């Protein structure tokens, strides 16, 4: 219960689920220039109006 | 902008319940509008109103994440009648990473995020305290 | 980063353009010579920080 | 003290220069040689430690530590030349090279007079010994074990490294000396706390403490014998040690910070004793083993006494020696048998008479039978807990039973009862075998002669 | 093929016994096995175990153990001889101590 | 025919060799911590008629 | 035998200690002592280093410019 | 491609490169970085293939975008202060401007994902040029501009390209798009202690220049550009592998490797300012990358992956084009560390 | 950040400033030129290792040039090293002169009159 489950379940498979989906949720973009142009604009406008408005 | 915080911040602690949760929501809605934003950029919905759909469905959950804890954290603070005290910030957070299992409708999320939360809102009640700096200003 | 290779030479290859206050042809001035001319006789040799303020 | 980490650094091309089948003699007649060179650092003083020079020195602590591993090394290389026979030459010169690199990581690590310095040879060991478990390791779990003995290690470290830099744009220096003679006591803050924190979690998982310890089974029982043996009863000490010459800096706060810690430690001495006595496999039974004996070393450690000093000294000592013997022992018959499983061959001791002597002499050393320095070790961490706590007596008492039923389980189960029928390639014990127990157990007896020069600076 | 790939036999494990009844488990040439042994056993036993523990043995006695004990012995006559108590609770003067003026 | 001989086994002595070079390379680390030789107030000492130095 | 042979005195090592412990005490005050003029040099900008270009006043044509008001 | 035309383009992008570096002049800068992507432009279609020319596509839509966005730049900077000169940036707009531009440029998160994509479809020749010359420019500029940068803006790219790269690099079978992962996060690594350092930014960028160019000139010589075509080196030259798996763990930044060097020696500095929680979470999610290293030293070097019958022909060969500088990188990328204090001379 | 890029009186491109002349040379026997020699050592037999030549014996005369040109360069990279180390210390104590009122000397107090808190430890 403790040493072959819990202990295993807390620390190293967490990290190694959570790491994987993130992984997979990162680098699974179609390749497309027209989405993540738009992202681009997002950025753009978000950067102007957080961090460059405060001075 | 800085300005939510700010309105979220200059508030004392034990006080005034109602404008803290007020603007943890509206701290909460506009990180949900910039995650949708992003999200329908990257991941396009095929449809205008999924879009919107989606775009409801994040904003609604981040908005109540944020009034979960705020109204949470407030109320403990003034209760227990100690402010600058982590514990509450600890009770805020698991209390909105319960609202986000419920949300989602999954108990191992809730559970994670109540511990994770709480301990990230434990962290930020403790660098607000001792003045831990995120973002450093050189000074060497 | 900056390898100031006109400095080490001498040989000018973009300085001359610049400021506004630096030897126009037929010697026309700029709108605002004067203050650009002051300014960088306030801030020379002194650093940017301390010129700053 | 380069009079020692030199003639390695010569090893090194010697084994690399050396005819193909001259490296074993060569290596271990060498190794012996550095041993007995070593030798000379127990001369210790009372008062200071041996300043060598502004880079190394030698104490009370690490003196024995250092005798250890040069004594280790040649012992390694005995065990290791039977299944590496049929390798090829530039594999086992690679071998070689690996042990005497991490030998000398050793050497300079216990040794050296910096924190940092003794954070980057402390974090330097790993990659000969990731390496050795997982290209020489013999089943495909292998490479997991490496992962689990890599992460775990680094993310306890890579903390230590920042709170280490932090305390010297603070104080100005890392020297040992001088923190010591400047110290001041810890303040009641959360930042201290992290502090706290950061400065021992990379040793208590090193330890590995109860909770943090999932590492060390897996790392203890992939690996090849030599890597068991410098895993077991060397690599598990460096925490021991840096706990010990970290704690300097972080009075008063030891304090209250210990009790997570304390509680850990003892009621995971008794769950990991417990453990040891339903294992089916031999080898993560000495594992576990080792994981209780630790858990004692750091309740000694954490209480912060001389008594307790002394006796986690001894004991680090002591189960160093113990623990690498078990697993030679466990390591014959799995080469005989090419299975770990311990009711696999049974009645061992009707077939192999001295080696039933071997593992008898080991199991009675294991449970600290009186006057064993394993015995010194555990009862001054006793009294030390005892005046720490009287109610401690119990938990103690129930490991000192426990420990006694799965030492004896596991003699019993191995070398008592009938022998296995269809087991028919038990051959006579080699020559090779027999000198490597010797060589085991005689120094842990001539120690308990004069148990002084085990027993730290606090003597 | 029904198989999945070509791959050599797992061979069967050699007993040294059967080229040298008297093989002492080091090396399958006799003569490298030989010396291996002989090395082993005078560096091993003869070299560093006996004469590394006659050495321990007689190490000179730098933790002024009996020099402390010496000590002792002529503190303790000089103070029962004069009358003076054999040790004191406090191990520094406090001529040499400056409390704080204001306890108050 | 000692040609062989040391063409085989002159890798033995690479570890003395070290060992000596050792010790005269900790000789050289001492020649350098002499700031404070028969200076400290516990040994500080006055020559004998010929020695020049306490210790090396 | 053996201390003849093999030791020193004591005073060696006591004095290497000193020398060493020395070398070690100046060491770490002149890292905060660099530490806080790094501190002060960077904020106030008044000493060598931290110092960040500015125009030149060669560049600067000090001629009539067909203007008599520049 | 002609010879010397080639020549002549690849010295045209070091002019480019070049001329950014030398001038003083806002306009000189941008005209190096426009004749930098005149002439690189084609370099990446030297092989032509349509993955070649999508790449070719992508990176010059993304380096047009940034350049107009850096002539914008320099213009409010003149409008609001007639100079011309690079220096403190005398807007604000400006500089976000500016600071924006320069991480597309670079390749910094969020504008990332134009690496991955444009080093799969490049040749390795033309990957190592991009992943190693091509950042001098953009990295020099933010050097010369680093007292004006904003530490929130600069910090929270640096960041989330350490995380992002780890996370991307976590999914990869391909070579090429390791090398483009790891390569966002060490831009992370460099980029972190620009505000603070940039004699450190400077040290940073030249250790990952050598082990990126040891790596790929490993990956030249042992024609591999996916997981498993590596994992049959091993059968053909063991040198090569083990090499390559000693830069792997350099490049993973353990102790005592010289990777080690840079990332430790930026901790330090940013604890010299107080900036305690950002070298931890850096440190972190550099655990990622080192993750990803393992897997393929694991794949690569330390177990032995079934070969094919037809690599016995290939025992009878030699390589017969030979890199005179690949040992000299892999002793600077691994045994390197002991010699850390000669830092100074950077500065 | 560049604490020294702007220092008055530096020459753009000069690596080796004549004031470093008044700096004790690197001895040619110093450890840190005869860890760039097994540098150079080291580059040689990796040299020899990847083009399948015999490792130790196959080119005396590349393995020369190899570590005389990791010397050659590591002499002057140490005296470049040494002299912007003398160039820091010499601005820091020039700082330190130049400001008396920022790094004062207070008195100094013995441990017989600084009352230090006492933790028992049991
Ligand atoms: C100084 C430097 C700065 C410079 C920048 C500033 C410049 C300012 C000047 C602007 C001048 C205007 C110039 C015109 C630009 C030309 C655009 C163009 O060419 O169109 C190409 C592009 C594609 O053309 P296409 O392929 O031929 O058409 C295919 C279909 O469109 C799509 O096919 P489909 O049906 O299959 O797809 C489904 C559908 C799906 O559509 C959707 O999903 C949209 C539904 C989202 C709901 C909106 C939120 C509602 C509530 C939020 C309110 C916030 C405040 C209140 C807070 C809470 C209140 C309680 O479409 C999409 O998926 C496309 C996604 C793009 C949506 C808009 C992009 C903006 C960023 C994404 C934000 C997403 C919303 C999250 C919330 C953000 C904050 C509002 O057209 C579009 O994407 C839609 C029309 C765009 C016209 C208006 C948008 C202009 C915006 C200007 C800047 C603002
Ligand atoms: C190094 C040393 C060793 C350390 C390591 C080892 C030890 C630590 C690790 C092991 C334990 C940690 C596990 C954490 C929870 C795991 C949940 C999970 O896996 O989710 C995935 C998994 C997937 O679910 P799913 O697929 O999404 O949905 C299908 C369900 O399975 C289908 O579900 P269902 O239809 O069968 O029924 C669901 C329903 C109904 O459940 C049932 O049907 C059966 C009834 C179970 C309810 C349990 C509570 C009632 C009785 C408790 C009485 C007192 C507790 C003991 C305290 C002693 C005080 C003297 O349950 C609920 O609705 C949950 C709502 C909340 C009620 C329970 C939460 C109580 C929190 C404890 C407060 C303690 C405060 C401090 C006390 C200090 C004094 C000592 O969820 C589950 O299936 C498990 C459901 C039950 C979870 C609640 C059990 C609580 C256990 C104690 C928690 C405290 C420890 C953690 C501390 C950190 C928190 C800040
Ligand atoms: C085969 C092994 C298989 C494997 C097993 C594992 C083995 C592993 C071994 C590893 C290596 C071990 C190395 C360890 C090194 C340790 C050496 C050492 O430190 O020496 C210390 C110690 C020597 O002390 P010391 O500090 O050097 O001397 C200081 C004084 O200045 C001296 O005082 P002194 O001025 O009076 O001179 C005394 C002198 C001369 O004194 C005398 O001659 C007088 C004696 C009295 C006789 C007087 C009457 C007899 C004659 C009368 C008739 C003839 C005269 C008249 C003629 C007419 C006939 C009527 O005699 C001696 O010096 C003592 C003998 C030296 C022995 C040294 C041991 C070296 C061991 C290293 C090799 C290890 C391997 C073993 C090989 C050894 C050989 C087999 O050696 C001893 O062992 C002494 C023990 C004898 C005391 C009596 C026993 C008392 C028992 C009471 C307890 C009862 C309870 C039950 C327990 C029973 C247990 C016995
Ligand atoms: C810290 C303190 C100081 C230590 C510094 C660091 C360590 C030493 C420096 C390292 C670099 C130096 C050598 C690098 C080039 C060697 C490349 C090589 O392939 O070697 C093979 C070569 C044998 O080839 P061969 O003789 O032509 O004929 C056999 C066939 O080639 C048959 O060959 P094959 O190709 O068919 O065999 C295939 C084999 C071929 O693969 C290999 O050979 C592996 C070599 C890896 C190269 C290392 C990468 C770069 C260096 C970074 C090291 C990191 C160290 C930091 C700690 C982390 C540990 C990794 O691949 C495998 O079997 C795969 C097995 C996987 C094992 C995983 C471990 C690999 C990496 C471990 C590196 C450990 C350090 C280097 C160990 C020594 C290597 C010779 O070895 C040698 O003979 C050279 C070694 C001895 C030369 C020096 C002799 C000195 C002269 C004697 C007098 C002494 C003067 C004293 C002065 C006082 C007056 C008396
Ligand atoms: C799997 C095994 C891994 C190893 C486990 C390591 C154990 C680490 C545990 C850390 C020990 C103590 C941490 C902090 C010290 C006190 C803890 C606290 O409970 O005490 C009170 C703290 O009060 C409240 O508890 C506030 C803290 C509440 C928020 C903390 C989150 C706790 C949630 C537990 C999650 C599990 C953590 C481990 C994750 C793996 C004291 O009151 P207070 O005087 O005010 O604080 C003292 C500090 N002052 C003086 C500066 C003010
Ligand atoms: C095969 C069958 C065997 C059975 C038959 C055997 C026949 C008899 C042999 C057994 C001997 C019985 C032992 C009886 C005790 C006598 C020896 C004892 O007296 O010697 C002690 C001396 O013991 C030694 O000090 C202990 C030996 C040191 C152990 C070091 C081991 C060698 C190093 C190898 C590597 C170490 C690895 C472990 C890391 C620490 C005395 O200690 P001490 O009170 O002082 O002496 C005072 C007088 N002096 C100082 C002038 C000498
Ligand atoms: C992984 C190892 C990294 C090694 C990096 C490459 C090493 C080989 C390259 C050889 C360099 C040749 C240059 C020598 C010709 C003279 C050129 C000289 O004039 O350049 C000076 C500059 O000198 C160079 O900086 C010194 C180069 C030395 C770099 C090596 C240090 C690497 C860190 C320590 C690791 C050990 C390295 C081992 C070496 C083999 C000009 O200074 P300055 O114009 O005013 O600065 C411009 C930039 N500023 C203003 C923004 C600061
Ligand atoms: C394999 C699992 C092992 C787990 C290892 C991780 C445990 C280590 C605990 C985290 C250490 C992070 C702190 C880093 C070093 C601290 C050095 C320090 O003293 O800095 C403090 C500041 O301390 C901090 O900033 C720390 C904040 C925490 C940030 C990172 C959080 C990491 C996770 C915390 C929870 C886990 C801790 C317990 C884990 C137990 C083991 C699982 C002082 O800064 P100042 O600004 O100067 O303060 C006075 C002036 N204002």
């Amino acid at each position: 219960l403790l040493d072959l489950i819990w202990l295993e379940t807390i620390l190293p498979k967490t990290t190694s689920f959570i790491q994987m989906k993130m992984s997979i949720m990162v680098s699974n973009q179609k390749g497309l220039i027209k989405l993540y142009f738009l992202s681009f604009l997002i950025t753009i406008m978000i950067s102007m109006t957080l961090f460059n408005y405060h001075e | 902008a800085k300005t939510l915080l700010h309105k979220y911040s200059d508030i004392p602690e034990g006080t005034e319940c109602h404008r803290k949760a007020y603007a943890s929501t509206s701290i909460g809605g506009a990180t949900g509008l910039i995650v949708s934003a992003y999200s329908i950029a990257l991941k396009p919905p095929a449809s205008f109103l999924e879009g919107v759909a989606r775009t409801g469905r994040y904003t609604f959950t981040s908005a109540a994440i944020g009034a979960i804890f705020g109204l949470t954290s407030c109320i403990s603070a003034q209760v227990r009648e100690k402010p600058d005290d982590p514990l509450n910030y600890f009770i805020g957070g698991c209390a909105g990473g319960l609202t986000l299992g419920a949300r989602t409708r999954s108990y191992g999320i809730g559970a994670a995020a109540c511990a994770y939360m709480g301990l990230t809102a434990a962290l930020v009640k403790m660098g607000q305290l001792e003045g831990w700096q995120v973002f450093a200003e050189p000074k060497v | 980063p900056f390898f100031d290779v006109q400095k080490r030479l001498g040989l000018d290859l973009d300085r001359w353009m610049t400021i506004q206050s630096a030897e126009q042809p037929h010697k026309i001035p700029g709108r605002c010579h004067a203050f650009e001319k002051e300014w960088i006789e306030c801030a020379h040799g002194i650093g940017g920080i301390r010129a700053e303020k | 003290m380069l009079k020692i980490i030199i003639p390695t650094t010569m090893l090194l091309p010697m084994t690399w220069m050396s005819k193909h089948n001259m490296i074993w003699i060569n290596a271990t007649v060498h190794s012996l040689l550095i041993s007995l060179i070593s030798l000379s650092l127990l001369n210790q003083l009372g008062e200071n430690s041996l300043n060598f020079s502004l880079t190394f020195f030698s104490d009370s602590l690490s003196a024995p530590l250092l005798v250890l591993t040069t004594w280790l090394l040649p012992l390694m290389l005995m065990a290791s030349q039977s299944h590496l026979s049929k390798e090829t030459t530039t594999r086992k010169k690679l071998y070689i090279t690996m042990l005497i690199l991490l030998q000398l990581f050793l050497i300079m690590t216990f040794t050296a007079t910096e924190l940092i310095l003794f954070y980057i040879l402390f974090e330097a060991t790993l990659v000969p010994t990731l390496i050795i478990i997982t290209r020489w390791g013999n089943q495909t779990e292998r490479l997991n074990a490496g992962l689990y003995f890599l992460f775990y290690t680094l993310a306890g470290s890579l903390p230590l490294l920042v709170a280490l830099v932090y305390i010297q744009n603070t104080t100005g220096s890392l020297n040992f000396l001088i923190i010591h003679y400047w110290s001041h006591p810890l303040s009641n803050s959360w930042s201290n706390i992290f502090m706290w924190l950061a400065c021992i979690m990379a040793f208590m998982v090193k330890m590995p403490l109860y909770g943090l310890h999932l590492w060390l089974p897996k790392a203890h029982v992939e690996a090849p014998i030599a890597g068991s043996m410098v895993l077991a009863a060397v690599l598990l000490k460096l925490g021991g040690y840096g706990m010990m010459r970290i704690t300097t800096i972080l009075n008063p706060l030891t304090n209250y910070m210990a009790y997570p810690f304390l509680m850990l430690s003892m009621w995971g001495m008794i769950m990991t004793s417990s453990i040891c006595l339903r294992q089916t496999d031999l080898k993560s039974l000495i594992a576990y083993s080792s994981v209780s004996h630790m858990a004692l070393v750091i309740v000694a450690i954490m209480i912060q006494t001389p008594w307790s000093f002394m006796g986690a000294t001894a004991l680090m000592i002591a189960h160093g020696l113990t623990s690498s013997m078990l697993f030679c022992l466990a390591n014959t018959n799995y080469e005989r048998v090419h299975s770990r499983t311990m009711i696999l061959a049974r009645g061992l001791q009707t077939l192999l008479p001295l080696m039933a002597t071997w593992w008898l002499v080991a199991s009675l050393t294991n449970l600290a039978l009186p006057p064993s320095i394993n015995l010194i070790g555990e009862l001054f961490i006793i009294t030390a807990s005892f005046s720490w706590s009287n109610i401690t007596i119990i938990l103690m008492g129930m490991n000192m039973m426990i420990t006694a039923l799965y030492s004896l389980y596991m003699l019993i189960t191995t070398q008592r009862g009938k022998y296995t029928h269809h087991i028919n390639n038990i051959k006579p014990s080699f020559t090779r075998e027999n000198a490597l127990m010797a060589l085991h157990i005689l120094p842990l007896l001539l120690l308990t002669l004069n148990p002084k020069m085990i027993l730290g600076p606090l003597y | 093929p029904t198989i999945r790939l070509q791959e050599d036999p797992d061979p069967e494990d050699e007993n040294l016994y059967e080229k040298n009844p008297d093989s002492h488990g080091y090396d399958k040439d006799p003569i490298v096995d030989l010396w291996n042994m002989r090395v082993v056993f005078f560096f091993g036993f003869s070299i560093v175990l006996v004469l590394g523990s006659t050495f321990v043995a007689y190490l000179p006695d730098y933790r002024m153990q009996e020099w402390a004990r010496r000590e002792a012995e002529r503190l303790v006559k000089y103070r029962e001889a004069n009358g003076l108590p054999l040790m004191e609770s406090n191990c520094f003067d406090p001529n040499k101590i400056q409390l704080p003026e204001d306890e108050d | 025919n000692v040609l062989q001989i040391v063409r085989d086994h002159w890798v033995h002595i690479l570890v003395p060799v070290g060992f000596v070079f050792g010790c005269y390379l900790d000789r050289r680390s001492d020649e350098k911590l002499t700031a404070f030789r028969n200076k400290s107030l516990l040994f500080k000492r006055e020559l004998r008629p010929n020695e020049e130095v306490t210790w090396k | 035998w053996i201390a003849r042979t093999f030791y020193d005195g004591p005073e060696k090592n006591y004095e290497k200690t000193m020398a060493i412990l020395q070398i070690e005490a100046e060491k770490a005050e002149l890292r905060l002592k660099e530490l806080e003029v790094r501190r002060l040099m960077r904020a106030r900008g008044d000493g060598p280093w931290y110092q960040y270009p500015t125009i030149d006043k060669a560049l600067i044509d000090h001629s009539p410019k067909t203007t008599p008001d520049n | 491609m002609n010879p010397i035309i080639y020549t002549t383009l690849i010295m045209t992008v070091m002019s480019g490169t070049m001329l950014v570096m030398i001038s003083s002049h806002w306009l000189l800068i941008w005209i190096g970085f426009e004749m930098n992507l005149l002439a690189m432009i084609p370099v990446l279609m030297k092989n032509f293939n349509p993955r070649a020319t999508e790449a070719a596509t992508k990176y010059f839509l993304t380096q047009a975008t940034a350049s107009m966005m850096l002539m914008m730049a320099i213009i409010i900077n003149l409008l609001y202060s007639g100079q011309w000169t690079i220096t403190k940036m005398f807007n604000p707009v400006a500089m976000t401007m500016m600071t924006m531009a320069l991480a597309m440029k670079l390749g910094l998160s969020p504008f990332h994902f134009w690496v991955p994509e444009v080093t799969q479809g490049i040749s390795l020749q033309a990957g190592l040029l991009l992943l190693t010359w091509q950042k001098l420019a953009p990295l020099s500029v933010l050097c010369q501009i680093s007292q004006s940068i904003n530490p929130n803006l600069m910090l929270t790219m640096a960041m989330l390209s350490i995380l992002i790269g780890g996370w991307g690099g976590l999914n990869q079978t391909q070579l090429r798009k390791i090398m483009a992962y790891s390569s966002i996060a060490h831009m992370g690594w460099m980029t972190a202690v620009l505000p603070y350092n940039t004699t450190m930014t400077i040290l940073n960028l030249l250790i990952y220049i050598t082990m990126t160019l040891a790596m790929f000139m490993l990956l030249i010589h042992s024609s591999a550009t996916t997981t498993l075509s590596l994992s049959h080196t091993w059968n053909k030259m063991p040198v090569i592998t083990s090499l390559m798996m000693v830069t792997l763990l350099s490049m993973g930044g353990l102790p005592p490797l010289s990777g080690f060097m840079p990332k430790w020696m930026i901790i330090q500095e940013m604890t010299k300012n107080e900036s305690i929680i950002m070298p931890t979470l850096m440190a972190m999610t550099a655990l990622l990358n080192l993750y990803f290293y393992m897997r393929l030293a694991y794949s690569s070097s330390l177990t032995m992956f079934p070969s094919t019958n037809n690599m016995k022909m290939k025992w009878q060969f030699e390589h017969t084009k030979q890199m005179k500088l690949l040992p000299t990188m892999i002793v600077l990328s691994t045994l390197v560390l002991p010699m850390t204090p000669a830092l100074s001379s950077l500065n | 950040m560049t604490m020294m890029s702007g220092r008055p009186g530096r020459v753009p491109l000069q690596f080796l400033p004549n004031e470093a002349r008044s700096l004790p040379p690197p001895k040619l026997t110093d450890p840190r030129l005869v860890y760039m020699g097994f540098l150079g050592y080291c580059s040689g037999l990796i040299d020899n290792a990847i083009r399948r030549r015999p490792v130790v014996s196959a080119g005396l005369h590349r393995q020369l040039l190899y570590v005389t040109s990791f010397v050659f360069f590591g002499y002057y990279l140490l005296k470049r090293q040494d002299y912007m180390y003398a160039l820091r210390d010499h601005d820091m104590f020039a700082y330190v002169k130049s400001h008396p009122e920022d790094f004062p000397e207070k008195d100094k107090k013995t441990y017989g009159e600084i009352l230090e808190e006492f933790h028992p430890v049991r």
